[PDB]
């Protein structure tokens, strides 16, 4: 699908002819399963069907609900997407912790990386200076914490030293919205792959579900903080408007200029490809 | 005789007596507006078991219950053809009534040959006696519930109406007028499609919720 | 009352196309505006007007000209929509 | 709520009829009649039914065709009128 | 909480005043919100709400969605509080290659020793007896392959010298439709469990998803073939309504008689609590 | 205006708009029954503020709105009457009217002396043309809550009707059309009254308990 | 829909399915020679909710299930209609049929051009496409159950048939299968007469007994 569909009023849903019924009071409206990518559930007024639920499991579409503050709440994450997941559980057990570090390190170092590429944008000689030097002297098992120190002192620079990510202003809101939503379209990106997405490739110690698509997605967060920042004036309903505006906006990848949701797809394809493979090579992503 | 809506799932089939509540007043006036000018919109659509759309000739809606006129020329004269079949289904009472009316005949035949002018005469049939009657039903003195079961006896007079719809009738009812209302309506096999906006408590009918979701509801 | 015209015939034959320049002009003249191409519109004043630019169009049209004629309101003609020849994000609810 | 419907686009190129002809067949197919030519009117249950069939007008136009639509009630849909067709020195004969 | 709800029928769920109301045609029941534990869902003309999902999201219940075939799909993932099911499934994941063997070799064990029962009840003593000294002959590692020289017996028994697993007929269709619907119920008790049904119990072949549950449901699977061999001369739909009864039917557990989804739910417990614990006790059923 | 029956201790009088609510089946019923026979029944009355009994031509009784025609023989009689004296208003206007209505009358007068059939003719009134343009009051109605207003138009249109009563007719319109209804009849000054089985949250209203009493909402 | 004969003390009614069983032969032959001469004799009255009695042509008689033919014309004009809808209804398969009759129009006008005579054509319908390829229903392998099935779905398609009517039709038929059928049959709606000389155990019968006494049968 390429269609993100947003419902923020209460209405039923329904599913009839390989198409997606709308049914409200005031009108009716038919949209094709095909067109669509995403679904969210913006409040907790709307009803649908399990039918409708299992029909779109099986079109492979991610389904999101959000609370009655519309922050997203729960998605669904089917159990078999293909028969190819059981197949790469094996090989993800067989996985070596030199890929996973090297893999991740290389991850880390194109999101330092991109976050340099935005400060150069941004027109910051010393801070994207100092952040290509925490670039440079990354290394394996992160002995420095130069990623840390890079999303503070990228942080503290942006909004403020007296700004922090500990926050509870709505710039840090914003910025744990936009990353729950990338979170769940790497996560449903990792489910299509079928490798089990609690397993991280950094730490074997912590035990989290969304810990390697975060890993994954950290090298887009710099994205969600070039709206943050140009927005961070307006309200947090325009905010989010604009976070939105993202799934319409298209990106440059390397090879070509696409949306969002292609080069996910394509860069999380190739991050497994390249880890089963003991990295044969690491896709990397720029601003 | 089914009936469906854009807001339901799949077509709910009307048989006997159905008690249908609506809890949004947005889709029940939607629903009765659509139910008025059901000839000109397509979104409410009756049909039966041969999946034929009924006209809205066909289809018979009743909101004022005390204003609508149950004396019609079609009812009046289906109602003294029943009369009369009555009548000649006894034997006995037909012979008297012969007897009677042939005597009159006799008076009257006496009478025009008494006078100067040549006369000439037919008969005085049953149904000419029943005309000259004046039957007719009284609704007048009659209360709510009992025009009702007026209505629920003559739809079986009226040919050309397939369905009977009431709209809100309910209210005006107790719930054993509505329990008798019901079981004569099992009996007399006519079809009677009932639109509530509340639920009424103790009958079986089908609730459509807030959530634009139909359930049966035993209560 | 608001008057939609729509004119058309077959622009083949010098003829034709002359006849055709030549009730576009007379349509121009009578103050009619072309939105677009085939699509006139002209504001009469009353049901007087209105007739006697029936018997005038009746008139002046062309050898094979077709026009058809549409009364409407001013409502309606601000609700005219001309799409003049794909959304990634679709809203169901408030706009926002 | 009754839909007027002008169609306009430059004819000329093979591929600029063969989207002429589609377009038209996708009119028809929609349940548009063709008073005449680049004139077409339906009837509209509603305005839901509306906006879909906007968005789809809006949706299979042809690459610069142009459409025209206007909105008439019922009455003054059937309320319209289709004509179908001063000089001093007039010639009946060979036009000289 | 404790109760595990699970809806077969047709019916509608909404959240009112800490009470989950669900209501069928039949009648409504009204069940508070600290009793519930899983939630399960049978079919695909359940109508549920988003605000008691996100009820359940604050209630921490696993919801699960399954399919008309009834095998599980997807299940909700909350972002936040996630339920311990997904802490157990790394257990899963640690399990021992010694208890698998365990497992395995007990319930290959099990599965000969049903049909070597059966063809004690069927009267005939030369194969059950062979099939029995095959059983007592079993060994870990599977080198002799006791397991498929009892099948052609067993089949041979059954059906006939002619038939066969491999060629195109009712019975085998009406075997791979009983596999099929004790796979379908083993798999919803292995989804209620939590751990993933794609790691197998046989070491040997990952092919299949249902591996798990495949391997699970082998000792219950001779009660199909008792059917089938009664039946066996019936068309494969009269096949079909003669096993869509053992739902209904009641079976012998060691413990009690009970239906079949108790005793499948009690026998996938005490397998999974058995493989955390790493071999505590083996549930044994015998038909 | 009041209203008056057996069951109430005094005369509630109703002014502008009016909610009355009766919890009660049968006394609902009966009442309605009492308002379609008021004409036979004594037992339910009205007193205006002359403290006069009204017939019931004067009582306007309205159950369902969708199926109450606007348009009616002494409708269309008293409208057409009002135009015409309208017309009757302007000397002006009427004099252009006979002159063209004169032209007419030549030119088809010459139509029927032309054809060989001998025609008689009387003359054309205004009247005539009014009855012949067929002016009527609009019969266009979307919802129930504009043919309602469409309702309190001609109610307000009409003299001869002191009062409008509707029967259940509140269940079919929102909170906020009731609202809307409600301010509706404050600024036309009209006196509605309306007859509910069950009240209504939000609004002011009369409620008659099973135990008779009336009380004050809202 | 109630039927009515001189035996009966009031008229039966029969609803989706009946089950009806005379345990004597001389009244079950005498109602079955009334089925056939239904027209001729006054006998045997079926009348609807409206009292009015139906034609011989709107009652639809059958006894022979496997000699009744149930290709007719009206019958597979219909049936291809309702494939026409069903086709009608997704509009991606429609779309793709379009592009394929327009492939092989372009194809056929090409060689209608390349031809000496000038020729013309019109369209290659979806109607016309499902005539040529001749659908129909197959009785010839079917089973006398999928037989009277088949007969239970095409009742829908017929318009004209009131009601049917089988004559020892259930002597075929396990119980299984008859529960099947009953099942169906309150599905489909239409009205179903079974006229049997034995009773049937397991299902819901009205029973005639010699002594001309009709009661209700659960089994
Ligand atoms: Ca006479
Ligand atoms: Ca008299
Ligand atoms: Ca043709
Ligand atoms: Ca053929």
């Amino acid at each position: 699908g390429w269609r993100t569909v947003v419902v923020n009023i209460h209405s039923k849903l329904s599913y009839k002819n390989n198409h997606l019924i709308f049914r409200n009071s005031y009108k009716t409206e038919m949209i094709h399963l095909s067109e669509i990518d995403i679904l969210l559930l913006e409040t907790t007024d709307i009803v649908l069907t399990t039918m409708l639920v299992k029909r779109l499991v099986d079109e492979n579409i991610l389904v999101i609900f959000c609370d009655d503050k519309r922050l997203p709440t729960a998605f669904l994450t089917p159990y078999y997407a293909r028969h190819d997941s059981s197949l790469q559980i094996a090989r993800q057990i067989a996985w070596k912790e030199n890929v996973k570090c090297e893999v991740w390190t290389a991850i880390i170092a194109q999101k330092i990386l991109n976050q340099s590429y935005y400060l150069g944008e941004c027109s910051f000689f010393e801070k994207s200076q100092s952040i290509m030097e925490l670039y440079h002297g990354l290394e394996r098992f992160d002995p420095s914490n130069r990623e840390g120190h890079s999303a503070r002192i990228y942080f503290n620079t942006l909004f403020g030293n007296d700004f922090t990510r500990e926050s509870d202003n709505d710039i840090n809101a914003a910025l744990d919205y936009g990353y729950t939503l990338l979170l769940s379209m790497f996560a449903r990106e990792v489910v299509v792959c079928g490798c089990m997405t609690q397993i991280g490739l950094k730490h074997a110690n912590q035990f989290n579900q969304f810990n390697l698509a975060s890993d994954i997605m950290e090298p887009f967060r710099p994205i969600i903080d070039r709206i943050v920042y140009q927005n961070r004036h307006n309200n947090f309903v325009k905010i989010k408007k604009e976070l939105f505006s993202i799934f319409s906006e298209t990106y440059l990848y390397n090879g070509k200029e696409m949306y969002l949701s292609n080069i996910v797809s394509d860069y999380t394809k190739k991050v497994i490809k390249a880890l089963n493979q003991l990295g044969e090579e690491i896709p990397e992503f720029r601003i | 005789m089914k009936i469906n809506f854009s807001l339901l799932d799949e077509p709910m089939e009307v048989n006997l007596g159905t008690v249908l509540v609506i809890e949004d007043v947005s889709v029940f006036a939607q629903l009765v507006k659509e139910f008025y000018q059901y000839d000109e919109q397509s979104n409410l659509t009756i049909f039966d078991s041969k999946i034929r759309s009924i006209r809205s000739s066909e289809l018979l809606l009743i909101t004022d219950i005390l204003g609508y006129d149950i004396n019609t020329s079609q009812v009046l004269k289906l109602l003294h053809t029943d009369i009369v079949s009555q009548l000649n289904d006894k034997p006995e009472v037909r012979s008297e009534i012969d007897s009677l009316v042939s005597l009159i005949t006799d008076i009257i035949m006496a009478e025009c040959i008494e006078n100067e002018l040549d006369i000439e005469y037919d008969e005085i049939t049953l149904l000419e006696l029943i005309k000259a009657l004046g039957v007719r039903i009284e609704t007048k003195s009659c209360t709510v519930f009992e025009k009702i079961f007026e209505i629920l006896q003559i739809f079986k007079y009226l040919v050309k109406k397939r369905i009977l719809v009431f709209v809100n009738s309910l209210s005006y009812f107790s719930k054993d007028e509505i329990y008798q209302i019901l079981e004569y309506t099992k009996l007399s096999q006519a079809d009677v499609l009932f639109l509530e906006p509340r639920q009424i408590e103790g009958i079986q009918q089908f609730i459509l919720d807030k959530d634009y979701i139909l359930m049966p509801y035993n209560n | 009352m608001r008057m939609i015209l729509m004119f058309d015939m077959p622009t083949d034959t010098a003829e034709e196309r002359k006849a055709y320049r030549k009730f576009r002009k007379f349509l121009l003249s009578e103050g009619f505006i072309m939105h677009q191409f085939s699509v006139y519109s002209k504001l009469l004043l009353n049901h007087t007007a209105n007739t006697a630019m029936v018997g005038r169009l009746k008139a002046n049209n062309p050898k094979k000209g077709n026009i058809t004629i549409l009364t409407v309101t001013e409502k309606q003609f601000a609700r005219m929509i001309y799409l003049y020849g794909e959304e990634r994000l679709v809203f169901l609810g408030d706009n926002y």
